[PDB]
């Protein structure tokens, strides 16, 4: 096996725990269902960045909720950078698989739609 | 083809937007790049002194070059304006054919 | 192989240099002790990241201390939560290892015990 | 000598990189410079309209020019490129040499 | 194969939305060319990292634009210790090869080789 | 008529205006404009590099340019300096006599 | 006749001078045509706002580049508003026309084309 | 027929979109309806204007949920005089009537009925 | 009869409110003069915007010192440009005259002289 | 011989590098024209003094690229007193001189014409 | 002769131009009549410093005041050191004297005098 | 005799009042030591200038520990250029000697070494 990088984003509106938790796990499992990732074992970690704008929660505490108990969570705070698409959450995940790079697919949800690299 | 690149040097955003939309508008250029933020340092009576300045880059043709100065000469508040023509030895042709076609 | 993240957390009481420095040798070698890591040649990488309330000095500089001049660092500051435990530093080892995920320890130190995930 | 200055103008940073960092890359060109902030005011289908864009300077010589147009054509977002050649009358001779040592 | 970070930084003079996508490219291609990857299908993901002087472009553009469309790539803000070098982006990168630690080359320029590890 | 203007690029301000500053004062130039903020994208040895620089664009005659690109080598911090002229086809007639009038 | 208000608005990519003066234009020179203003005459006087970060420059200035001498010119700064479309110059000309309300033409440039009321 | 302006203001107890949206409708209706007001193709122009701290919405937007559709709108933000009344939106409409001056009515709502000229 | 913007403008030295209402009431009564208007039954409107250093009175208090009580009044800040002339008070008047444009007069008091479209 | 200082002023329209240079080489050159200065042998010291809004660069550097090497140099920031003339560079000259009080001419350049004490 | 530096210092309540002119006339004057200095043609020149808090005028327009038209003036803003004597206007005199150094007056005047050199 | 002034600098790590009073005195003796001055009847003034970054003492307090009693002390803040050498304590003395120009020497200390005009 090797590792391959899962890339994913959502936006939420307002900077509400509940909104941002709710967000995160809307797009952690829509990445795993878009890889056919049926267990977290084959994660080697997740990383979360989120815009400045989101300080209400840490994404991190989401992926508990959805049982990721064992797989290393860290986040980063993302450059501000003027007209960049605002209260975004970004995820990267290192997938233990065999998989291709081009058979790896990415998820952007909601206005993230608008930076997915297509 | 007299396809020409003039540099005009104006002291103001005012001045450099006053020409360069008279020039265009006027058919005496297709179009004008301005370059704001310059630094000039030049001979005047016995000294060299510095001013700020904007340079104007006209695109224009060699026919319009005539009433380009004098037009240019009504609008840019200076005695002596700073006119200058540099030629175009080639280019994408549907661009030149496109500078006639908006020119006179 | 495949690779397996380590995490671990130590906390601080002051922005001291020497403190940080000091913290961070403390946690990364524990990280190391813990899951029998005699090399530093199994380390893809590691991440660090600090809280907004550290930036006297770059935890990477202590990882050179105790000799890992060859295993790439990064790091980056963390999103700043209200009611977040303070003064932290977290670390995310990239593991070349044949461990199974749920055979990795982890390591929190100090007052990072509060946010061990169990 | 045959040594020539393009201008290219390019509506953003990133076209701006993406064609000066490949003509060089390719050898169409040997020095790429680009200068920002650039207002243009032109004229557009029946009117003046203004834009923002970037200039390029580009050192190349005139034997590589017909590649440079359409390797600028492929990468720039318009239907007609703004890219004209402006001669080098003299310079530095080492300089000069050294374009064409990269050129090509 | 297993993986293996590879590291590198460069200066700019401003935060220029040119500079920073032109040095983001340099940076990029030279340590591509140090570790000779011929195709980016051998990475895993991509950080980027800048300092907080740095807010007029992201780096990660620039990655497209040598064509990285199919690599993963995070990016993240810096740490602001006092008497850091300015104006430095940095990056990690995440290979998946069976070259040995201490055979990955890794790459600063301009400023940022006051800074190698060496 | 030979008016000219050369371009050349120097890595800062402080050797923007040292140039510009010398040669006006010593009649080499009867004016120089300093372009600030470019972005270099450039070959040098085995790769592509990037720098910052300034572009001076000096307004002289041929008949002095050989003499510019002596002092300008004695100040340019490169072993290569980029000096570079183009031509004036055309341009203001007070203009032009007074760049004569000031170079030389 | 009456009086009946005209409306525009034009975005620019930069707070430059040069630029807020020529788009100014461009928009007032619009607004005039599409109504078939043939002279200032006309106008009882011209309001315009502008956005928080536009302040290198009067948009004012720009109409009496255009010859508007004799007509009224007062400007305003605009509300704010977080998500609003930014670097907005907004135009209101009051027209002492006979012209029925449905029958005067508004106009939207560039990015404001987003916010007309269509 | 001659121009007449039309003044009014509401105040609202905190900056919620809703609430702006709510005061903005109410008030609006309500000075159309003190004049008799039937169709907006009497109305030149509305212009609002807004206190300092109340930026979650515009007051414009309000009005074409009542179908002032084809209304000039223009908008301001207001001199933040200390002692002033909070939280004001203030509507100026001009009116294209017959009216005398001395026949056109004003509407102060809520905690702006302090601030009515009488 | 139609409508034509009267303009005028007046300077302060400092923020003080009895020098903000004198000189509005010194400018309103030297525009109505200027105009020959010897009733506030021929205004529409009355619109006074300010500089951003002055914010201890609102002139529009003034205008009901001379007796506009039934003059619409409105008030706005105005755009910091940079450079631009300090503590200005502007006023735009809509008068529902048959005056020509041309033959509306202007004023400008104080430093504002230097501001006049001459 | 006795000691005379010669003082000039000039302004500069921003805070460019090269602006500050090139007005810093003007004032300079023309003070020691004025005076008759041939050498800078004569010059015990020069103090350079800017006010508030010009941190681009130093005018010291640009006495060296006059050459002024051995005369010593020192750099103070001005009072910011409101209304005070913007961007101005001020130096002191002090010159070991047996010229008069009244001999000694100072220069004003550009806006700094209108603070000349005559 | 030679130069001698004459110092002195005083203090004022409040940063009001009138307390600043008129303390520093106090001050000047006094320092001139300590070292019996009848004519400014002695003065080579006169260097002012204030306090951070002293904003409202300069020092140095004071000594026009008192006639010293020809004198050089220059005035530069003082460090902030904590603990230091708030609202302090200094003065640094070079006398063109063959008076010894410790025969120079110094002055300090009201709460200056608990900083001299004594 | 005539005047000479005499330059130098010296940099500290710290703003810590020891820290600053030590460097000052390292820096004032050997100033004196490298031109033979072995008096202080010889100096006409002293003017000390720092770098923003340093406000934790007077440098000048330090001259009096020394013995510079008599000597007449001015001390100033230094223009925060960007990219300037931190924490720095410069000193310009005017010495009344029969020196020539080119006979002074400058002293360079610690990091400001980097700064000498050589």
């Amino acid at each position: 096996g090797s590792v391959r990088g899962i890339r994913g984003a959502i936006t939420v509106e307002e900077d509400t725990p509940a909104a941002i938790l709710a967000a995160t796990i809307e797009l952690l499992l829509k990445m795993l269902e878009a890889n056919g990732i049926q267990s977290y074992e084959e994660l080697a970690a997740v990383i979360f960045t989120v815009t400045e704008d989101l300080t209400s929660a840490f994404p991190a505490e989401a992926a508990r909720l959805i049982g990721m108990h064992r797989v290393p969570l860290l986040s980063a705070r993302e450059v501000p950078v003027p007209g960049s698409l605002p209260r975004v959450i970004r995820v990267l995940a290192l997938w233990n698989t065999d998989t291709p790079q081009d058979r790896v697919r990415h998820v952007y949800l909601n206005e993230a739609v608008r930076l997915r690299p297509d | 083809g007299g396809e020409e690149v003039v540099l005009i040097t104006v002291p103001s955003a005012l001045v450099a937007v006053k020409i360069a939309h008279a020039l265009v508008e006027e058919r005496l250029a297709a179009c004008v790049n301005i370059v704001p933020g310059l630094t000039s340092i030049y001979r005047e009576e016995g000294s060299v002194v510095s001013d700020h300045e904007l340079l104007l880059l006209v695109k224009t043709t060699t026919d319009a070059f005539p009433k380009l100065k004098e037009r240019v000469k009504e609008l840019h508040p200076y005695e002596v304006p700073e006119i200058v023509a540099l030629p175009i030895a080639e280019g994408n042709r549907e661009y030149l054919d496109w500078l006639r076609e908006n020119t006179g």
